[PDB]
């Protein structure tokens, strides 16, 4: 039978991790798993499963089970601060124990615990977390969700070059960011599930990642996520981004940032519409809702170009502005039905196009 | 709203 | 008619946002009305109001209209800091106008705003915010909620001496506090709705600052600053607090609030997700805390406390007793038995000024 | 649970 003894500030953080993703009853628990002085801890909801090591210094008997996750980890998260976590399994209940504290929590057994089956790197690289952070960051807005096109719900993961991208789209608004990662990388494109990017998220020391045709990998420390990737065609974003946008206006982020949010209080609830009029350096942002009750605001932008009129959902481009977090930034207008370009002034990593309303 | 493609 | 007024933006949030704090399209509205250089701002749900008055500098031409509550706010709060609001009526659009934002919006007429039917006050009294808000904090929580005894969804006001008392419960816990406020008051209780316990709570962020009550058979007003909150008071009779609270509780507890907190906290992880019950089992100078669930899960505590009566089992919902223990905020707590079958009386053990009564469960 | 009253 398993056994192991542990400091609580020791397991916190691998529980935490492991805990974060019930349909069916052992998806619920942690596969616990004692061997060569090792304590491994194993969470999954059979799309994605992370995987957390924890070092065991004290006296320990190998074996496996699988405990209640929430349970456990609140458990661990109550005992007092340098707490030491005694755990041994008794029959068909693991016992945990801690100065006066003792608790018995109900299994089931290790080997019905699901596996992601093994699969071949094809892809892999390194990164400092704070790139992968970004990269998901600048992008994970634009993902749809619970669209129809099931393709959409989802980050595309693109390697070219020297560069790691991601890209993001649900057919009305677009997210691309680019980060040079320093290493010569083949040319490989896939989707990784919205859920498996919001754990890819939550756990960001370099970052490894591993890359194949169905599984996407990430190992941060002590901790390895890994994800199954959607099996679909993602869009050809290059086909989409404006060809020739002469049209450049220039405004300070917090400013039309602040116009945009004060002009969405009476736009129609349901379309989100806003009506853009620029001129020679001016921007009148204008809506109207069914009430007949009308939000109209002017702004000193720099403008040199044809003074033409556009409609746009705003929180498109309230999220793109949020997004940007930046003292400037860059529209780049075509004609009134075409998409625009939204970057920063000062830096093209990051790239946002919105597809207008016919207003 | 219009569709990107 | 041909209602205008100019003032600042820091001015008009807070007035705003406490006065929004529908079934019947002008409940979302705001009534708006100027007259001898004042702005006042009024809100209604029909069973409570809030009125805000604004003074007014700058030149201003009087009139009345009511304006959507929210819209307006959100106009007024997303302008910049430091923002000049310029409003004035036209035609049947209110217009609001700072620097180069321009917002036209919808009314109906003031003739059509409801307001709550005049009455005469019986008791009056002054108090610190701060005061108010203690005693509202320590019972808030053993308020019912929903429940079919419709007088216990509320708070109970009672004046007595020189002393104000807040009591609330749902027939299973029941929380007292009282405050003395240094003047001689009347005997009277009455219960304010749960509603209008919260609106009355959030707007107390002012400490020492004075609080004016006005206390009627039916109503309930409340003066904080520039604000005048009145509510309908629940038709009701509120149980006898008195005749629940613990008679001769022999056997005393004493333990750190924190320790026993944290000990209820992780013995109700493996406690029946429905009913909550844990087991105290109290002996010299110890506590042993048991939680059992229907998947045969169990966790246990054992505690040094303070503790020379009789060795004695009882029952508890954990949440009932957590909330105690959260809402006391203290270093030692007090634990008060009588039997198995028999309510605790549970208190700071350096304050009596607030008490929590806790009904066990059959174990 | 037993009720107060």
């Amino acid at each position: 039978h398993m056994k192991f003894t542990v400091e609580r500030e020791h397991l916190l953080k691998p529980l935490q991790q492991v805990s974060g993703p019930p349909t069916l009853p052992i998806l619920g628990n942690l596969l616990l798993q004692v061997a060569d002085g090792t304590l491994s801890l194993t969470g999954t909801d059979l799309e994605m499963e992370m995987v957390a090591r924890v070092a065991l210094v004290q006296p320990h008997e190998p074996g496996a089970t699988t405990v209640p996750a929430r349970k456990f980890f609140d458990i661990c998260r109550g005992l007092p601060e340098g707490a030491e976590i005694a755990v041994q399994l008794e029959g068909e209940r693991m016992l945990v124990r801690s100065g006066r504290s003792r608790f018995s929590l109900s299994t089931l057994p290790a080997a019905d615990f699901p596996n992601l089956d093994d699969w071949q790197s094809e892809v892999e690289f390194t990164l400092p977390q704070a790139t992968m952070k970004r990269l998901i960051e600048a992008t994970q807005f634009s993902m749809a969700h619970q669209d129809v096109r099931y393709y959409l719900n989802g980050m595309l993961f693109e390697t070219e070059g020297e560069e790691l991208r991601t890209v993001a789209t649900d057919g009305h608004r677009l997210a691309v960011c680019s980060m040079p990662i320093g290493q010569s990388l083949p040319s490989h494109s896939v989707i990784v599930p919205r859920k498996g990017v919001i754990e890819l998220m939550r756990m960001l020391n370099p970052l490894r990642v591993q890359i194949g045709s169905n599984n996407i990998r990430a190992h941060v420390g002590d901790f390895i996520f890994t994800s199954k990737l959607v099996d679909g065609r993602f869009p050809d974003y290059r086909r989409v981004l404006p060809k020739n946008p002469d049209k450049h206006l220039e405004a300070g982020c917090d400013l039309l940032k602040q116009a945009f949010a004060r002009a969405a209080i009476l736009s129609n609830e349901k379309f989100r519409g806003v009506r853009l009029y620029v001129s020679e350096n001016q921007l009148k942002i204008t809506a109207n809702n069914p009430e007949q009750e009308e939000a109209e605001e002017i702004l000193d932008v720099t403008y040199s170009g044809a003074e033409m009129e556009i409609g746009f959902n705003v929180s498109y481009v309230l999220d793109v502005l949020n997004a940007l977090k930046c003292e400037n930034v860059r529209m780049m207008l075509t004609d009134s039905v075409s998409s625009v370009q939204i970057e920063d002034a000062a830096s093209q990593s990051a790239a946002y196009v919105v597809m207008p309303m016919r207003l | 709203q219009a569709x990107l493609f």
